[PDB]
């Protein structure tokens, strides 16, 4: 329908499939017409690559040397209605560096979980040396925010919460950093160690204030810019989120900063509501940040559901004692060495996007971009289809990178509707 | 879309105090002038030793825009014994939600404590203070025996409140019952006749109220928002309640009966932690005498075109039927983290054309995170999908955002102009906007050309100036308008035309100018049959032009004078949505 439509960059429009012969009309009655080829034009979607560096496999001795996405920078320009496909390659090095930072909660129910955790640093970096030699753990944590109806607010249950057992038990507390991750294994467990329990509390805690804080301030908690930054929350009860806080006359939404004052405390507990799932996500994939859930069986169903939400968020069933935590931060490891999944960051409201998986060799998944089941060192293939509905101003820019590692893919997309008459 | 934004109404108040945290209107029988109610919950008063007490303020309409403290309690904490404090009014809140109805006013504070008649504790009850045209009680039904979490001390009741048609009040509180939640009602006539400012734990007769149950049901908050409306087609008013933490953090609402408190039917939300049932509204949309549900989940995340997840919210509007079914239908937010179905309101007939409407604002979108209200008519499908105006903040944020739209209150004509008017709260920059309705008119434009068949060697009509006729024809426009409410019975209109719009040779033109064009004032009245005027056009020569294919398009436009036809105050007057501006016809030839 090209001859109702068609002005040359009027003709263009009407249609990806149209051309214009400087009559409107597509590029193969074109030559009926008697229109020669420097006379059709058409603003053909086409990519351009720019940065196409093969995939190092094998131990690296130089960080710098390792690539595991393929291509990096690709300059795309696309019709106004017409597509294009993307070859996406990524595969995962052997030895890389690992981030854990152990995020527990407080509660006096989890008192006798302290006493097994007490020389975990050293245990886990003793199994975490087998599959890499660059891991740094660190510690945090978390009870509630210590504000009524959450908290009890007489003078004599805000010294001790734990005063009608009773129990010593520390003042509640929102969330405090106390551990940068660092080498040292042997500092881990002199701190575990240190900690005491605070309230006993059978209702949700705030542990989402914890986590937006563990992922945004980079500094403070200290990940590394290429390694795997996993965050271990350890708790035994559910967790408060957005608009819970309207109980306490907290209305003011979190605003996805880092809070942490010279103490290393979330200082923002009492002003800020607790943060939101939409909002986590925002934070987690922008911070590169993989959520592990260890929780009781109490709560496995519950954290199962909000971590098919959050991309890259795993769960595991933890015992009353927590004496397993190990088992499980190992185990929820190996799964994320076998599991890789695609991100599109800075893209378009606009813009629609498919994907297709291509896991193994025979193998391909449609409306997918992750796979799974895969030894480290095999490659993983995906098609990325990118179409624009209308013409636009000007380029924008995307990237597509994999869950919880630094290699990205840098995508430039430049609209065109002009005419090469028109100059 | 006839929302006033050009000159609103502007209510500010002492900062911090969170002055539009909750609106209302106020409007006494008779012929007693029209108020504004705005709760600032943290707001400073005359209170003996309490700090941010939280007050209520009547804001004038008439003339100035003052606003004078309503005065529930100037006393401070009363004690159970020497030095021994029996209540904590400090950051209770008070005026966190307000609600009214004809003369009586409403207002609660959900951060009441309370001290326990036996042990000394710090229990959150909550109370409200019921004000009649003379009387003004206190009225704190979870300040009762039933104490610490297990039973209704931190039951925060007023958390949400609201009047029925047959003058009773429904009340939630979250935390009852390990946060259960709990709705009670009590008749207003009880809560005058047998308050004891003596008794701090009032039984009430005829109270309703949901009962205790089992511990699987703890942490569900029911009572986080309440409404009401008929639903079991007896004529008393029902109660909706918004459970948001209900079925693990997935969301219910649940209708009780207003009679008995027998449970009815209820909803389930489809997302995790979305939050269904933050705020819950009842009116009925489609004009069949039907209250309608309407649910708000702000923090929905919904997949868009690029298949990645985004946070727009979403308002599941259910219709409901005679049979008893709901019909359900969602209707999801457009901005990221705008949070859209934060607060609903019914606005009766914004527009008076026959349907109730209603408004649903996202407080943290917009420029600058300012703050938008999204208006949505009625129709007799349903609610109207696609929203007709979109109302936007003018203020920055300082340190909280301004919130516009937070909470809001609507269907209340003010102005005595026929329409309903709109109040936007926005307490983040201590700011209460009163939107003025704009009358409608309904035009119906018509337009006769005949013959249109054109005989190019006809040439009947004798052309002025030489001796050569040319073939003409007849071009005939008429106007007529009404309305509904206040608006003036003389409307002036500026009738233009185009012969030929579409086509470059022009081929046909009016006989007396000789020009395609043609401009007349036309006043018609309101109401009254079409007045018509009629005039000779005609057709070019043959030699003049050869495009005898493209019919001939005769084109009318017409738009009103909304300056001389405006308001004393100058509120000037719309034209309906959907009625275009302009019609047109065509014209042929034989060939
Ligand atoms: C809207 O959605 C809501 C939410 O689900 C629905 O409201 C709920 O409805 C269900 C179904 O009716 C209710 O469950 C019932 O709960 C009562 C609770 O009774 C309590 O008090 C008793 C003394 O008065 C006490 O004995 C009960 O304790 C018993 O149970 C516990 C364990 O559950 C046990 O330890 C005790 O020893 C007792 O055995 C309890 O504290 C309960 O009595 C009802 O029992 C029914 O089912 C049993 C099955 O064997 C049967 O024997 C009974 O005769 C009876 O038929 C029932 O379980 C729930 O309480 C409601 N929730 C709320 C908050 O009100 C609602 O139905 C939905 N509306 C619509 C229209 O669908
Ligand atoms: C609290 O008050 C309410 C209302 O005042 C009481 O509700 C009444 O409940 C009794 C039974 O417990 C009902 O008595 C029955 O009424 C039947 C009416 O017809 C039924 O069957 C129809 C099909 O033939 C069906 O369509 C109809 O549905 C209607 O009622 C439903 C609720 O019951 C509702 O969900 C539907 O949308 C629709 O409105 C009926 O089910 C009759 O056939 C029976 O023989 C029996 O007499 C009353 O009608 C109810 N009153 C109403 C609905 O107004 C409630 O019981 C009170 N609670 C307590 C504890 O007493
Ligand atoms: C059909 O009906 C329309 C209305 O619907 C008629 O339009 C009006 O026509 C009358 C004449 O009959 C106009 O009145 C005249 O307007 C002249 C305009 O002069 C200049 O005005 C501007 C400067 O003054 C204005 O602006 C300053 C601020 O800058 C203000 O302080 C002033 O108060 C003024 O508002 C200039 O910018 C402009 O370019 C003009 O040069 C004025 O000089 C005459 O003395 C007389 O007042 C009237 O303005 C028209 N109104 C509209 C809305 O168009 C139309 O005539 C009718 N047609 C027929 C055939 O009857
Ligand atoms: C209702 O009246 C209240 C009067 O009590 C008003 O309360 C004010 O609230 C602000 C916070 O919004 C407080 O500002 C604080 O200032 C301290 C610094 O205070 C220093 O001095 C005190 C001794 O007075 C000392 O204890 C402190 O350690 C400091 O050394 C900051 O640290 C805080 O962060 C905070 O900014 C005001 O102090 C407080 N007023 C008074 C008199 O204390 C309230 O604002 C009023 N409500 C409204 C709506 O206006
Ligand atoms: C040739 O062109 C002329 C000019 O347009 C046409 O004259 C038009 O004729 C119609 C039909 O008679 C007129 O309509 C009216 O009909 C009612 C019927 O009762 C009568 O009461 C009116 O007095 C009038 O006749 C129309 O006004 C008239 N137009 C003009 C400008 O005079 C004529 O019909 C055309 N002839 C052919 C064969 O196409
Ligand atoms: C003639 O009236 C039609 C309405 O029937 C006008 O159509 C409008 O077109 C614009 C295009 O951007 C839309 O945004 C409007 O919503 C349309 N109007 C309605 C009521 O939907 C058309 O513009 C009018 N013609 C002229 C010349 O003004
Ligand atoms: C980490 O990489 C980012 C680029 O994304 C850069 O801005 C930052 O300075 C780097 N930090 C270090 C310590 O190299
Ligand atoms: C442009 As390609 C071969 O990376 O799809
Ligand atoms: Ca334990
Ligand atoms: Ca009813
Ligand atoms: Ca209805
Ligand atoms: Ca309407
Ligand atoms: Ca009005
Ligand atoms: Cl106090
Ligand atoms: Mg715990
Ligand atoms: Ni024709």
């Amino acid at each position: 329908g090209c001859a109702l439509g068609g002005t040359c960059e009027d003709c263009l429009l009407i249609g990806p499939q149209c051309a214009w012969c400087a009559r409107c009309d597509t590029p193969a009655n074109l030559l009926a017409k008697g229109c020669q080829l420097n006379f059709i034009e058409n603003p053909v979607s086409q990519v351009e690559i720019l940065k196409n560096k093969p995939l190092s496999v094998g131990r690296q001795k130089n960080s710098s040397d390792i690539v595991q996405i393929a291509p990096q920078s690709l300059i795309l320009k696309l019709r106004p209605g017409g597509a294009q496909t993307l070859q996406v390659h990524v595969r995962q090095t052997e030895d890389y560096p690992v981030d854990l930072y152990y995020l527990m909660d407080l509660s006096a129910s989890m008192d006798d979980d302290l006493n097994t955790i007490k020389e975990l640093g050293s245990r886990l970096s003793k199994e975490m040396s087998k599959l890499t030699s660059n891991f740094r753990l660190g510690f945090g944590s978390f009870v509630e925010k210590p504000v009524s109806p959450f908290v009890k607010t007489t003078p004599e249950e805000i010294a001790n919460p734990c005063s009608s057992i009773p129990y010593f038990c520390l003042p509640t507390f929102g969330f405090k950093h106390i551990l940068p991750l660092t080498n040292d294994a042997e500092r881990f467990n002199e701190i575990v160690k240190n900690q005491k329990i605070s309230a006993n509390i059978d209702t949700p805690e705030g542990g989402f204030d914890a986590i937006m804080q563990a992922a945004v301030c980079k500094e403070k908690i200290g990940w590394r810019n290429d390694s795997l930054h996993l965050l271990v929350f350890v708790s035994d009860a559910d967790s408060h989120f957005g608009m819970d806080s309207k109980l306490a006359g907290i209305v003011c939404p979190n605003d996805g900063l880092c809070h942490l004052d010279s103490k290393n405390e979330y200082s923002m507990s009492t002003v800020l509501e607790y943060p939101t799932i939409g909002q986590l996500i925002d934070k987690l994939v922008q911070n590169n940040v993989l959520l592990i859930f260890a929780v009781t069986q109490e709560q496995v169903h519950l954290y199962e559901n909000y971590a098919k939400l959050i991309p890259g968020a795993t769960v595991g069933l933890l015992q009353k004692d927590s004496g397993n935590i190990l088992q499980l931060i190992i185990s929820a490891y190996e799964e994320l060495r076998s599991e890789v999944e695609l991100e599109v960051l800075g893209d378009t409201e606009g813009l629609n996007l498919s994907f297709t998986a291509i896991c193994n060799n025979g193998t391909l998944f449609q409306h997918q971009k992750k796979c799974s089941h895969m030894k480290v060192g095999d490659t993983a293939s995906f098609s990325v289809t990118v179409n624009i509905p209308h013409c636009e101003r000007r380029s924008r820019h995307i990237i597509i990178k994999p869950v919880g590692l630094g290699d990205a893919l840098e995508l430039l997309v430049s609209p065109e509707c002009n005419c090469d008459c028109q100059k | 879309f006839n929302l006033d934004v050009d000159s609103p109404a502007e209510y500010s108040g002492p900062e911090g105090s969170y002055f539009g945290f909750a609106v209302d209107f106020f409007v006494p029988s008779a012929s007693s002038r029209m108020f504004l109610l705005v709760g600032a919950p943290k707001a400073n008063t005359t209170q003996p030793g309490i700090v941010e007490g939280g007050q209520v303020l009547k804001c004038d309409w008439s003339s100035t825009r003052r606003c004078q403290p309503i005065e529930f309690d100037a006393t401070g904490n009363r004690d159970y014994a020497k030095d021994d404090p029996l209540e904590f009014k400090s950051h209770q809140w008070f005026g966190a939600s307000v609600r009214s109805k004809q003369d009586k006013i409403l207002a609660c504070a959900p951060l009441y404590h309370w001290r326990t008649e036996m042990k000394q504790e710090r229990e959150p009850v909550g109370t409200c203070f019921l004000q009649d045209g003379t009387k003004t009680v206190e009225y704190a039904p979870c300040r009762s025996q039933d104490i610490d979490a297990d039973g209704q001390g931190f039951c925060q009741g007023g958390f949400s409140i609201d009047f029925t048609k047959a003058d009773r009040v429904l009340l939630g509180g979250p935390g009852s019952f390990y946060w259960q939640g709990q709705l009670i009602s009590d008749q207003v006539a009880e809560i005058v006749s047998k308050y004891d400012p003596n008794v701090y734990s009032i039984k009430y007769n005829n109270q309703l109220a949901t009962r205790t149950a089992q511990a699987i049901f703890d942490d569900s908050y029911l009572g986080y928002s309440v409404a009401v409306g008929d639903f079991n087609g007896d004529g008393i008013d029902d109660f909706v309640s918004g459970v948001p933490r209900a079925a693990r953090t997935l969301g219910m609402v649940y209708i009780y009966d207003g009679k008995n408190m027998s449970s009815l039917y209820n909803f389930t939300g489809e997302q995790m932690a979305a939050y269904f049932g933050f705020s819950v509204a009842a009116t009925d949309i489609n004009g069949d005498d039907y209250a309608d549900v309407f649910i708000g989940a702000p923090l929905f995340m919904d997949r868009g075109s690029d298949g990645k997840l985004q946070e727009v919210g979403q308002v599941s509007v259910s219709l409901q039927r005679a049979s008893g079914d709901f019909q359900t239908t969602k209707l999801n937010g457009f901005e990221v983290f705008a949070r859209f179905g934060s607060a609903i309101a019914p606005l009766g007939d914004l527009d008076q054309d026959g349907f109730n409407d209603i408004a649903i604002a996202a407080p943290y979108g917009g420029e600058d995170k300012k703050g938008i209200v999204y208006i949505f008519n009625g129709r007799s499908t349903g609610l109207n999908a696609v929203p007709s105006q979109i109302l936007e903040g003018q203020w920055a944020a300082r340190s909280c955002p301004p919130s516009f739209g937070y909470s809001m209150k609507g269907a209340t004509d003010i102005d005595k102009n026929g329409y309903p008017d709109l109040i936007v709260g926005a307490f983040g920059v201590d700011r209460a906007i009163l939107y003025r309705a704009r009358p409608v008119i309904t035009v119906n434009a018509g337009l006769e050309v005949y013959p249109s068949i054109l005989n190019q060697d006809n040439k009947t009509c004798s052309l002025p100036g030489t001796a050569l006729k040319v073939s003409c024809f007849n071009v005939r426009f008429c106007l007529k308008a009404d309305g509904k409410g206040v608006l003036p019975r003389k409307l002036n209109f500026q009738v233009e035309l185009l012969l030929d719009k579409l086509k470059a040779i022009r081929r046909a033109l009016f006989l007396y100018s000789r020009s395609p064009s043609h401009s007349k004032n036309m006043t018609i009245s309101r109401g009254g049959l079409m007045q018509c005027e009629e005039l000779i056009a005609y057709l070019r020569d043959e030699s003049e032009f050869r495009d005898k294919l493209t019919p001939i398009t005769i084109f009318m436009e017409y738009r009103l004078d909304y300056r001389t036809a405006a308001d004393t105050t100058g509120l000037q007057p719309i034209l309906n949505q959907f009625t275009p501006a302009n019609i047109s016809r065509q014209a042929h030839i034989l060939l």
